[PDB]
């Protein structure tokens, strides 16, 4: 019906897509050789969004991997859930960028990005009615950031009316893997500004205080992480894949929480997450969901929204509930922190309900907030910016590619001015 | 994706006859060429049930290639990869540059052309020399030049074996590493610096070796080396390419020197001894007491910082480690580049060798770092090699070999731009 | 900020057994882990990280 | 060869010799000296069968 | 009507291990926490509701915490039978531990704790909806349930002050003692006790020990029976709450007929019939010889002498099979006599209560199931005596600055060692002027 088309770009896409795959596969039931083994009905009616039907119920993803190690693949076909993808999209260069936004933008892109063009546009034409794209990568990276990019403009220049979702993992100083992770993230932001629609702000630092404070496990691996953000994307979809009292699509999420063009960085936010040493003490309230979503050690990003002001919310939830004890909740959490919403929006919470919850759950919800307080975490990467090109350092790797100085100005121009307008409707 | 090696002089070959010994053992290959995909990036498997290693070795002298020949490796090797001249170049640049290079390069390159035919996926090479004989100095230089002009934005690491400040073998060794670096600096993409004091502090020290010979530093850097190409031969949970160092760390086309570090360097006994954590290695991947180089990064300023993690390595606490480590004011970087860490994990543990010194241990780190106490190592080079050029010494053999003034000069005057580059951008 | 909140420990890790930081929390796991027979490690992450 | 036996440890810590059971006498020292295990009633020899 | 119990101390927590043990026994729920599955609990389980917070389905956790610095024995809690009734976060535990030093629990440790336990303290409130009050457990002459127990009895009280806190203490016997410095601990806790809690009850050691030697027949009794009949105490006293009877009294009930002068609230307590399993096969048990038994020094839980002093109010609680008749019989033939004397302030000195309920103990053993029980909470001036005792050995060490040093070296000083001193002479003569 509605159709969402699946774009991974760079390891960490590769990977967190792979368990992506994983949690949806498992909510339809569909097992890890491609036939179905749930039990109710309602789960075969939206199937089509996510799965197409090749030959006696195999249904197979509607989703392009993309890279250029085969490493990526590799992990990808070791794990379950490894044998269901389409080996015709399995689209992977040989070169490799490697931390190089001018590799990943210039010269793997120019030879890469056609092939991925032909096969996503198959994907996409082979689908009647398009609800959008949603592409998951990286943007320390360098096949990610810069592919992921490259692509992302060039699909929104095709189909500039189909919607898009992009998450993107951003790097903090505190969890710092790569050098010259700020010549590609200020680089990529500066195109994601211009070309995508809304962006769902992700990072490695609240991921792993998430996972020591209200986890508690002591060995925090990828996967954990990986399944979170599965846990995430699969929230943010549950609308269009099952019924409800009130039904809320991705169009409908954008236009409740894009006040401005330029103003579509959001935070993130998922419940319930308690230590399952911990699962007996908290009940299944919706207080209870509400006091763990609004909470600012639950955000997936790096970012004290107590610092800045909520533009916008909202608020998904899943399962079997009461709407009245949803709205004022809602609203009792807008009244008694009145300071911290803006003044000139009245009712910035937008909520949403669907009566299934995830497999193993009774009742969920997943927030989005669209705050100020990301000015915040760009003014933290612009100082970085600053002090590297100030003489710039690393810089020939990038400049003897096909790049001039002066994308590094405009782009440092542009961040620049973001921040302002945040900062100027604080 | 494979990349292949060459190993250059007396020293190289030596280091490569400790090297291969490991990859065998990695990869479970009997020293007769056959197992009893992972290796595909260094033994390609000719015919049925035979891996021959994607390497050349090469010398003037007959007499260690041909030891090699005869070893326990005679089976493994192609016949024609050990490449072996007639007659020494005898610690003159000059001698291994002019004369007796221009025969055996030309059969060098038409050689590793084949081999690069045969390969598909290459990442580029990786050189074993050093700087200090003739023979790695000389046609070392030669042949990374036509390297250069043959391919050249193929990487070439660099691991390269500089002369010790003050424990010395040779005399000559002052100009051969000067007329070294003079081409060093503007063909190898990224160089290693190897110093033999220090790893013989490091065999005094930590392993408690006292009386250590040559075997014992060829086979630890060995261990270094495996330690950084282990991301390309098997699967980790965070792998970086040989492409990495090349961005990661070269923040300038004329500096890239960088000092190596490894951890655990820990004997047999002290490895039940000692309860081996992410923390304290990390931490003891950065006191002068285990750096492969002879120099104090204390009286210098980092720029850029990679550490490679074998074993079992989870993301969390190698985080919280480099935190504790930015955290610290002991060390220092340079204030034009905040984020001076680059991390890289594999999972496979360093195995060990029979015989060998080093224990089976958990994990391992090697840390590979830029700093501007290489720009302490040239000046301290420099003023003892002014030293005799004053009253030109030595001189005579290289004039009557073919060069002149010229190139003493102008790589004198190099590595006085290198000492003002270097002054420069660390303050 | 609000994500910091914390200085990293210097300290050593024990095992499970021993009642040292987070043993109760790992005491849960390994016992689940127990249960269904498979180690701590290998398990899948949903069964791991969600109720 | 004396401290090598170590007659001490086995002195002090008596590990040979068994441990304090006394199964059916610890009854008859109670009923003999009134020295029972410490938390434990005094018990008669009521016939609870009759009542 | 809901009530949240904390415990603080070495004792206290030690009390509630046997505490919960009785309730969980009463209510008839397993040591897991949920119900037994055979007998089904009922829509309306409004008696639990008290202590126990049904959560989700099926299960109750508790409204409690406890609190302490060692973490010894709370780990121990942890890997006990109850592991799985409390779960890790009600349960909180220190490094290290206050060493039987008032200032070190109320300075140096308290001040990182007490926050902690304030926000928990705050949230487990917000769970309830009815709060009546709080009740404290605490040995006055350690160190932790001392120093860090009066600096959380102070911080509640600047945080809700006007609810009722039941402050179940133990004291020092005069001549059983395992402490050394506890005279001048709890010294230091009275200076706040005083004008901190509202009713708070006293349980001595001596007296519970003489208690099981004679009436229980047990020669040599461990901590285990000790705290085991003061569950049975606290369980008489609240079953009013938890259970509906003939005659229902509830927590705001001791603060109003109990306490005629509002720094005048320290309570004996006592229980009857502590009675083994033979005993109460020779006897015959009804409601007048108990009503003498509540009164007689042999089965009071603080070892003073009601004889000595002049009661200020009595209050009896009665479980199991109990009439009003006989009861308002019995409490007439006490009026009447004179063995005992009451003061003249008060003419109307009594307050019943029953409850149907009977009390409940452990299956395996040490008490007998009886068809009725009273636990008695009087008021006289016996305690006033205990007070003078234990300030005279106060003053005999404090004369040689014996002790001094460890106190100061944490950073207190002689002013708050004067002024308690004082303080508590000002509470003898405030007990001997109500006397008289
Ligand atoms: N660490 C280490 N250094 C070596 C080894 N072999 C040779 N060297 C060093 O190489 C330096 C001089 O170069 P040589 O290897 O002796 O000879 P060469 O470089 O081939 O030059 P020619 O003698 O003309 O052939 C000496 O300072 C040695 O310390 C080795 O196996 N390990
Ligand atoms: N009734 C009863 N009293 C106890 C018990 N355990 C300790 N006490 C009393 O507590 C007094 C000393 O205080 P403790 O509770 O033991 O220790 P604390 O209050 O935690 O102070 P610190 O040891 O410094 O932490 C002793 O004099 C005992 O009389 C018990 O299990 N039951
Ligand atoms: N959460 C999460 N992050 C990852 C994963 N894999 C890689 N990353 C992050 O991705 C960043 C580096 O991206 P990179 O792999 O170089 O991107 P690419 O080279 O373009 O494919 C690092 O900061 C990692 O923290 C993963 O599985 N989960
Ligand atoms: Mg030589
Ligand atoms: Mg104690």
């Amino acid at each position: 019906m509605r159709e969402i088309v699946h774009i991974q770009g760079g390891q960490c896409g590769n990977q967190i897509g792979a368990k992506f795959w994983e949690v949806v596969s498992d909510e339809h039931g569909i097992d890890p050789t491609g036939t179905y083994h749930g039990d109710s009905d309602l789960q075969l009616e939206r199937i089509n969004v996510y799965f197409n039907e090749a030959t006696g119920g195999r249904y197979v993803p509607r989703a392009i991997l993309m890279d250029l190690e085969p490493g990526t693949m590799d992990s990808v076909r070791s794990g379950p859930y490894g044998q269901i993808f389409r080996p015709d999209n399995f689209v992977f260069g040989q070169t490799g960028a490697g931390n190089n936004w001018a590799k990943g933008h210039y010269t793997e892109g120019a030879e890469l990005i056609d092939s991925v063009l032909d096969v996503v546009r198959k994907e996409a034409e082979s689908c009647d009615c398009l609800q959008g794209f949603q592409v998951c990568h990286s943007l320390g990276g360098g096949t990610g950031s810069g592919m992921g990019t490259l692509l992302i403009s060039k699909i929104r220049e095709e189909y500039p009316d189909r919607m898009m979702l992009t998450f993107s993992v951003v790097p903090s100083p505190k969890v710092s893997d790569t050098v010259v992770e700020p010549y590609n993230a200020t680089l990529s932001v500066h195109q994601l500004v211009e070309n995508a629609d809304e962006c769902m702000v992700l990072d490695n630092e609240a991921l792993y205080d998430i996972c020591f404070r209200t986890l508690k496990l002591t060995t925090p691996t990828f996967g954990d992480l990986n399944h979170l953000i599965s846990a995430v994307m699969s929230g943010i979809t549950c609308c269009l894949r099952f019924p409800g009292q009130l039904n809320a699509d991705l169009r409908k999420l954008a236009v409740n929480l894009i006040p401005f063009p330029r103003l579509h960085f959001f935070m993130v936010g998922f419940t319930p997450l308690t230590s399952r040493g911990s699962q007996q003490y908290r009940a299944l309230t919706v207080p209870e969901l509400t006091q763990q979503m609004w909470d600012a050690k639950n955000m997936m990003c790096a970012a004290d929204p107590r610092h800045g002001r909520y533009l916008t919310a909202s608020a998904l939830f899943r399962g079997r509930m009461s709407t009245k004890e949803v709205d004022e909740q809602m609203l009792n959490v807008q009244n008694k922190n009145s300071s911290y919403f803006v003044e000139w929006i009245p009712n910035n919470v937008k909520s949403s309900v669907c009566d299934i919850p995830p497999k193993g759950l009774k009742m969920s919800a997943t927030f989005i907030g669209n705050s100020t307080a990301i000015q915040e975490m760009f003014k933290r990467v612009s100082e970085q910016f600053t002090a590297m090109f100030r003489r710039k350092a690393f810089l020939h790797w990038y400049t003897g590619e096909g790049m001039d100085e002066m994308e590094f100005t405009e782009a440092e121009s542009n961040m620049n001015d973001l921040v302002s307008e945040y900062q100027q409707y604080q | 994706r494979e990349v292949i090696s060459i190993h250059i002089g007396q020293a190289g070959i030596q280091v490569g006859n400790a090297c291969w010994e490991l990859y065998c053992l990695e990869h479970g290959i009997q020293p007769d060429g056959q197992m009893p995909d992972a290796f595909n990036t260094f033994f390609s498997e000719t015919g049925a049930g035979k891996h021959v290693p994607r390497c050349i070795f090469l010398d003037l002298e007959p007499t260690v290639v041909d030891e090699v020949r005869t070893g326990t490796y005679r089976q493994l090797f192609h016949p024609e990869q050990l490449i072996s001249g007639k007659e020494d170049a005898a610690n003159n640049f000059a001698r291994g540059h002019y004369t007796i290079g221009k025969e055996i390069v030309d059969l060098a390159l038409d050689r590793i052309r084949k081999l690069a035919d045969n390969c598909t996926g290459l990442q580029g090479f990786l050189v074993f020399n050093a700087v200090g004989g003739g023979t790695g100095s000389g046609l070392g230089s030669l042949l990374l030049e036509r390297l250069s002009v043959d391919y050249g934005k193929k990487s070439k690491l660099g691991f390269t074996v500089y002369p010790s400040p003050q424990v010395s073998t040779a005399v000559v060794e002052p100009y051969n590493s000067v007329l070294s670096t003079h081409s060093l600096l503007e063909h190898t993409d990224v160089a290693v610096m190897l110093d033999n004091e220090a790893i013989y502090d490091i065999c005094r020290r930590s392993l408690d070796i006292e009386r250590p010979t040559y075997t014992n530093l060829n086979r630890l850097i060995a261990q270094v080396i495996s330690s950084l190409t282990a991301s390309l031969r098997f699967d980790g949970a965070l792998n970086v390419d040989i492409t990495e160092f090349q961005t990661n760390l070269v923040p300038y086309p004329r500096i890239h020197f960088m000092l190596s570090s490894y951890a655990p360097i820990i004997s047999a006994e002290k490895a039940y001894h000692e309860q081996l954590s992410v923390a304290e290695i990390t931490n003891a991947a950065f006191e002068p007491a285990s750096m492969m180089v002879k120099c104090d990064p204390r009286h210098g300023k980092y720029m850029a910082c990679c550490l490679m993690y074998r074993g079992d390595v989870v993301p969390k606490d190698v985080n919280a480690s480099v935190a504790t480590i930015k955290t610290k004011r002991t060390i220092q970087f340079v204030d034009w580049c905040p984020t001076g860490f680059k991390c890289g994990i594999n999972y496979q543990p360093p195995t060990v060798v029979p015989g060998g010194d080093l224990a089976k241990v958990q994990r391992a780190v090697c840390m590979i770092s830029n700093s501007t106490a290489i720009g302490e190592i040239f000046s301290r080079l420099d003023h003892k090699f002014d030293l005799m050029y004053a009253k030109r010494a030595f001189v005579h053999w290289y004039v009557g070999e073919g060069m002149e003034e010229g190139e003493f000069s102008e790589a004198r005057e190099d590595l006085a731009a290198l000492e003002k580059d270097f002054e420069e951008v660390g303050a | 900020y609000a994500h910091n909140d914390g200085a990293p420990d210097i300290s050593q890790a024990f095992q499970n057994t021993v009642l040292v930081k987070n043993w109760y929390e790992d005491r849960f796991q390994s016992q689940v882990a127990s249960a269904t027979g498979r180690t701590l490690r290998e398990l899948p992450t949903h069964e791991r990280v969600v109720h | 060869g004396k401290d090598l036996s170590r007659q001490a440890a086995a002195v002090i810590f008596p590990t040979d010799r068994p441990a304090e059971e006394d199964a059916a006498t610890r009854a008859m020292y109670t009923r003999s000296h009134q020295d029972f295990q410490p938390g434990e009633q005094r018990r008669r020899d009521y016939n609870w069968d009759a009542a």
